[PDB]
């Protein structure tokens, strides 16, 4: 029955991925050897995550299921360029490598969960740096335990030529998009939290998207990564964004984020309130806590509307800041009680609407 | 801390 | 009142170190102590057991006085400022101003006098030594110290000093280690034993570089000086192990192996051995070592490894966590396993050295 | 399973 044996450092990496997801037979990795080919498969039930191994060495083809990370830690534990051989044998496989030798408990392979057949509706590739970009410019943004589900996860949006990623947790939104040059139909999925970021770590140059009505797969290399898709209807970004705003300010990013980061320091632990006052040309940010201790930043910017004071949860500026790696930022006001929108200043691809305090 | 809408 | 004006770049790394002590509770405990006096800044974190403190020369005018400022606040201030920022600070009110460029901030205080003050005592064991010297006696035996053992002796390390060689200590009851290393002057007989967050913080003041490090211990105390830098503890009360009498009585069984050979061999079979209990099983024969794991899974790992031993057979149990931690200490291309029966403590140690002794006691 | 020193 199933056999075969590879170098380790063909393991690690697939093994390694595989593993990212992760009942007993959950904590396995589904081993197939067939077509001169291993898969290896990880499974949490709402998403999987599929390996392939070429096998250029006698192999026979078969299938089982073992311990995840006690199969990784073995293979990572041996030296060095090591020849792993498996294979099966009653209710264990038996991994060895040198005068190592280890026998490891299984759980049958039929047993092991799948994910029911589905139909794609939408397809298209695009470069792995767009996914990236798309997903680091807003994942920060995503709700974390809400029971709100609908914003425990990351909006993907296919329209015209454009895929757009949006995430908000009712207080923050951010929301990216980037052209693909295709013409794709228009249609909008939530991606669960967990599945954001396991796609987000198989980037890792062409990656392939499938996207059914519940089901969502990325094709990456020797990959291919499938999850459900969370049940609900996302926010409208169209309406989030504020109405018109009139009031521009241009400052650096670095400069900003640090005056910002001092003044943090001095804020409200749990709420983390500052204040913004802006003058032509100026910003005073301001913060103080129930200590009475209170810090005060002035800068320079571009600045020319009206004077205003505006509050801001810091942590959700601070956020925004670090996911915008520019020079230089927008940020874009209306009054002290609408949210604002912050922008890189070279480049409308992302924006950030946050709501004020 | 508002929320949106 | 004091005021006082400053480049931070002088005040990253002081008040970094004494901060080290500092989960919060007394408030003056997370402050630290400031004091201009003599042309000089001084800074003392405490937590009533331990205390740091450092002094900065002021080569900028200054005015005599003293406060407290929260720690952490003050240092994540100076560390957020810009590179050559010139730090200037006064009192008004209760609270300190902080100035630099058009960045300030205005700190809550705690009056000097309130500062927890570790009492007056007398040094009666005063020595010099390398500062890579404390950190090999540390960092050789700072893994056997217990958590957090009834015995409160036992959470805290022996430092012995011995004709002209200062040792550690350190066990939990089920395995030791022990260091010692000449510092070239001859010293007086004493023990004492350094709690456990004492070690931690004295490693932490070792910079690494040139600057020898002044110890002086006392009958409940210690001090270490480096540069401009002076660390005290308290000592724990009680009476540590000796050492001499935990050290096998006579092996009489030799096995040489290669350290990372042995290392990973073990590190191997330690993932199909018990969770809880992690029992390995060792097999000694001529040349040859079989190292075997098992658990309740019914899992089991199996390691030969070429050795160099001609003693008897024997097989003898050990927790492979014990032994990993010797491993991991003895970063050296040789081990030393000197056994005596399956029921008996073996003696672990680097093959070319006899600086560092470790015992382990079999399951 | 694992015995103290004395």
């Amino acid at each position: 029955h199933m056999k075969f044996t590879v170098e380790r450092e063909h393991l690690l990496k697939p093994l390694q991925q595989v593993s990212g997801p992760l009942l007993p037979i959950l904590g396995n990795l589904l081993l197939q050897v067939a077509d001169g080919t291993l898969s290896l498969t990880g499974t949490d039930l709402e998403m999987e995550m599929v390996a392939r191994v070429a096998l250029v060495q006698p192999h026979e083809p078969g299938a089982t299921t073992v311990p995840a990370r006690k199969f990784f830690d073995i293979c990572r534990g041996l030296p060095e360029g090591a020849e792993i051989a498996v294979q099966l044998e009653g209710e264990r496989m038996l991994v060895r490598s040198g005068r190592s030798r280890f026998s490891l408990s299984t759980l049958p392979a039929a047993d092991f969960p799948n994910l029911d057949d589905w139909q794609s509706e939408v397809e298209f590739t695009l470069p792995q740096a767009t996914m990236k970009r798309l997903i680091e410019a807003t994942q920060f943004s995503m709700a974390h335990q809400d029971v709100r589900y609908y914003l425990n996860g990351m909006l993907f949006e296919t329209e015209g030529e454009e895929l757009r990623t949006v995430a908000t947790d009712g207080h923050r939104l951010a929301v990216c998009s980037m052209p693909i040059g295709q013409s794709l139909p228009s249609h909008s999925v939530i991606v669960p939290r967990k599945g954001v970021i396991e796609l987000m770590r198989m980037l890792d140059n062409p990656l392939r998207v499938q996207i059914g009505s519940n089901n969502i797969r990325a094709h990456v290399g020797d990959f291919i990564f499938t999850s459900k898709l969370v049940d609900g209807r996302f926010p409208d970004y169209r309406r989030v964004l504020p109405k018109n705003p009139d009031k521009h300010l241009e400052a650096g990013c670095d400069l900003l984020k640090q005056a910002f980061a001092r003044a943090a320091i001095l804020s409200n632990e749990k709420f983390r309130g500052v204040r913004l006052y802006v003058s032509e040309n100026q910003l005073k940010i301001t913060a103080n806590n129930p200590e009475q201790e209170e810090a005060e930043e002035i800068l320079d910017v571009t600045y020319s509307g009206a004077e205003m004071e505006i509050g801001f949860n810091v942590s959700y500026v601070l956020d925004v800041l670090n996911a915008l790696k520019c020079e230089n930022v927008r940020m874009m006001l209306t009054d002290s009680v609408s949210s604002v929108q912050i922008e890189d200043a070279a480049s409308q691809s992302a924006a950030y609407v946050v709501m004020p305090m | 801390q508002l929320n949106l809408f």
